[PDB]
């Protein structure tokens, strides 16, 4: 219960609250209002950004459709969504839409 | 000992009569914040200055700002105008007294008008109020010279409106930190300083004077003379 | 009221002129409503007005700029060559997910 | 850019874009890219927008340029 | 700046930026320096 | 009305705890001095630590020696915590350790070459289950922390050479406080260090670095 934790904090000699006075490092001036400090044990999930960069400029094309491969398995590249085409139509940027579909 | 880099770049631009901007580049990472905060504090409160502290309009006759006076400006506006006045105090005189008693009719009031104690120089022609040529009115200004900033516990204590004394020529620092690239390492910080002054002293000279005081203090524990050589 | 008439009619042109109960016409026909103009309708307390609409639009397989009136995204009359239908279809669809029942 | 300054001279936000594109193409075909000025200055497409903002070029004059080429 | 569906701006602050402004704007019945008069914003900033 | 500050190493306490205090301050310049001292010591201090270790019989960090409870990666981790004190002119030096003990290897086991000083005698590099011959070479050079992104990996010439990261800065914690005696103030700073560098000398070095940085402002010139 909370009371047992408060007794443990008293044994530690800390005040009966999580928040404590802190001082900003750059100016060394204490912030108005005490700030709670906890261990907050944390873990790192298996989602590294090293493999997610997926930078591609020129890649091999699908034999049947002559189109770029996807998923980053070889050179990857980002597929253009149909909904994105609707947003381009709303913008009225026909030159961007026409160039992306044919030359790209 | 890779040798700490020096900024090696100084840019100075003046966009205002008393306002100037100083730009520094090539600083070490985190150097700009430490240098900027200390410089701002020293310039704002580390400089000795003389400023008006107590204003009395009618021998304590005027108790509140609400009280009407025979002029286009209310008592609070007149006090704001008087506080803006900048006074230089002679070393011999530790105090300055300014008298604004006027018997003139519908006459514009200016810093030239009003008799002052010896060792007081107005240094400006700022306008104060427009006279209505009505009943006799009086103005009393008290000038003191102090270092640092002094707060006033009571705005009005007896017959004089108490005001805090800035006691510094510099009015604004507003230092900022921006990223810079000196090569492969781009973590180096860039510092820009904007300074506004009453015009008693030039902003650049005032900044140099503020920097000198910090250097002077460490002279006992450090050799200032060797640092200058380079 | 739930919706004010001025808020509903805001940004919308008026198909016909509005005649006050006093008999003095307040707004001419084919005039785009504006926030400054919107104040008069409440001040004159006119609860009913007639405004142009896409259904009423007479152009064949097209929408005139006046029938749409204010674009409502740039606070200006809709410019020609803008696809109103695509924006209208997307705006109704996006809000639907947040609403459940 | 905000395109807001360009909009005062041009109307609809589409005619301005088309005029800017034509002006940029003409400047690129003018041999402007000697390579001694590109590094010190911004790209031509922004330059056409800057000229429209000054209004010195004139939208009507740009149409006359197409006939010359 | 404004939403295509509605005139209301979509660039408004959403979380903490609003909270800090709300905290600063709040007033206290009793505080140090209460009733003080400042001629300009720079003077108030120097006082802070 | 002139006040000049002085440095006193007083109230020394703890295994490595010191509270340098200055009796004289400018009555308001004390806080700025404390902030500058705290910031400069943490990121400006330079310390010398091992950057390269070569085992007698290893081809890579992920290998297990015969009759050794500790792993090669674990041995590298023990090596990193080791604290070293170096001469001003040494700059860089190489340390040779060879032991035939059947007990637990230790940092003190390192050969007592001139200049090299090992503060952590207690810390043990490795433990040997059975009697065996263990030898390794560690390269020591003066260095400072320039941040993780701006770090050179360091070239390795020998096949057995293993790269080891080193924390050059020796100041674990910095604390400052201000007391006003009336018309003057006294600055109290608490400094915690590995004990490689004397606290008063470190404080003087930090103040010197701050003065060198502020030197350009008074000049208001590029040089
Ligand atoms: N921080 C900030 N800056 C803004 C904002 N809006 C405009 N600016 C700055 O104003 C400048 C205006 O750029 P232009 O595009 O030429 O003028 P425009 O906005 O009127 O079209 C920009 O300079 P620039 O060429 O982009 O670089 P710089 O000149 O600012 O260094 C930009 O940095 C804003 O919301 N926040
Ligand atoms: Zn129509």
């Amino acid at each position: 219960k909370e009371e047992d934790i408060k007794s443990l904090l008293k044994i530690g000699g800390f005040a009966t609250n999580g928040q404590m006075k802190l001082f900003d490092g750059r100016t060394g001036k204490p912030f108005d209002r005490h700030v709670t400090v906890g261990y907050m044990y944390m873990l790192k999930l298996d989602h590294l950004v090293d493999d997610k960069m997926h930078a591609r400029s020129t890649g091999s094309y699908s034999l049947v459709t002559q189109q770029p491969l996807g998923g980053k398995a070889q050179f990857g590249g980002q597929r253009f969504g149909e909904m994105e085409v609707w947003a381009l139509q709303a913008y009225g940027a026909a030159y961007t839409l026409r160039e992306m579909l044919t030359v790209k | 000992l890779e040798n700490l880099l020096h900024p090696t770049n100084i840019k100075i631009d003046e966009y205002a009569k008393n306002a100037t901007k100083f730009s520094f580049e090539a600083l070490e990472r985190g150097v700009g914040y430490t240098l900027g905060f200390a410089l701002k504090q020293t310039m704002l409160y580390s400089i000795a200055g003389a400023c008006v502290t107590s204003i009395k309009i009618n021998d304590g006759k005027v108790t509140s700002l609400e009280d009407v006076i025979p002029c286009d400006e209310t008592v609070a506006d007149i006090i704001l105008n008087v506080k803006s006045l900048s006074v230089t105090l002679a070393e011999d005189v530790e105090t300055g007294t300014i008298t604004f008693e006027l018997s003139g009719s519908e006459e514009e009031i200016f810093s030239e008008e009003a008799k002052l104690s010896e060792g007081l120089a107005i240094t400006e022609e700022v306008f104060i109020c427009s006279y209505n040529g009505g009943k006799k009115l009086k103005i009393e200004a008290k000038v003191e010279k102090g270092v640092g900033f002094r707060p006033a516990q009571d705005n009005f204590k007896d017959g004089e409106f108490l005001l805090d004394a800035t006691f510094s020529p510099v009015v604004f620092c507003d230092f900022e930190i921006k990223d810079a690239r000196v090569g492969r390492r781009t973590d180096l910080d860039k510092l820009e300083l904007n300074i506004k002054t009453n015009g008693n002293v030039n902003c650049e000279e005032a900044l140099r004077l503020a920097a000198t005081k910090i250097q002077n203090q460490l002279r006992n524990i450090v050799d200032i003379e060797e640092i200058n050589k380079g | 009221v739930k919706v004010p008439l001025v808020e509903r009619a805001l940004g919308r042109t008026l198909a016909a002129d509005v005649v006050t109960e006093k008999g003095v016409v307040l707004l001419e026909a084919g005039t785009l409503l504006d926030e400054n103009l919107v104040e008069l309708l409440d001040d004159n307390g006119i609860d009913m007005i007639k405004v142009r609409s896409p259904i009423t639009c007479k152009t064949r397989r097209g929408l005139c700029a006046k029938c749409y009136g204010r674009d409502l995204a740039r606070e200006r009359q809709v410019n020609v060559g803008e696809s109103v239908g695509v924006i209208a279809a997307q705006s109704i669809g996006e809000p639907g997910t947040q609403l459940t029942m | 850019v905000t395109v807001e300054d360009c909009l005062d001279k041009v109307e609809t936000r589409f005619d301005l874009v088309v005029l800017a594109s034509m002006r940029a193409n003409k400047i690129l075909k003018n041999g402007y890219s000697e390579s001694m000025e590109n590094e010190k200055k911004e790209k031509a497409t922004v330059v056409a927008l800057r000229e429209i903002a000054e209004s010195e070029i004139t939208s009507e004059q740009i149409l006359r340029n197409e006939i010359e080429g | 700046i404004l939403s295509p569906a509605s005139g209301q701006p979509i660039i408004t602050p959403t979380q903490d930026i609003v909270l800090g402004l709300y905290y600063i704007t709040r007033e206290k019945e009793g505080a140090r320096g209460e009733g003080k008069l400042f001629s300009s914003y720079e003077d108030v900033s120097r006082a802070y | 009305l002139e006040f000049v500050p002085n440095i006193q190493l007083k109230e020394d306490l703890g295994a490595f705890s010191y509270k340098v205090q200055l009796s004289p301050v400018e009555k308001g310049m004390a806080h700025i001095l404390g902030n500058s001292i705290r910031r400069v010591l943490l990121s400006s201090l330079s310390g010398a630590s091992i950057i390269k270790v070569n085992i007698a019989n290893v081809l890579h960090e992920y290998s297990t020696l015969e009759d050794v409870k500790e792993d090669v990666v674990e041995i590298v981790s023990n090596l990193k915590k080791v604290a070293i004190k170096l001469d001003t002119g040494i700059d860089r030096l190489d340390l040779e350790l060879s032991v035939n003990k059947s007990g637990v290897v230790s940092a003190g086991d390192f050969k007592t070459t001139q200049g090299v000083e090992i503060i952590n005698k207690d810390q043990p590099i490795a433990t040997l289950t059975n009697q065996r011959a263990f030898s390794l070479t560690a390269t020591v050079s003066v260095g400072r922390n320039v941040g993780i992104l701006s770090a050179i990996p360091t070239e390795l010439e020998r096949v057995g050479d293993i790269a080891v990261d080193a924390d050059f800065n020796p100041i674990k914690r910095v604390a400052f406080e201000v007391f006003d005696n009336g018309d003057s103030e006294t600055l109290e700073v608490f400094v915690k260090t590995n004990g490689t560098i004397e606290p008063l000398a470190a404080v003087t070095k930090a103040l010197e670095y701050f003065c060198e940085q502020i030197s350009v402002f008074v000049s208001l010139r590029v040089p």
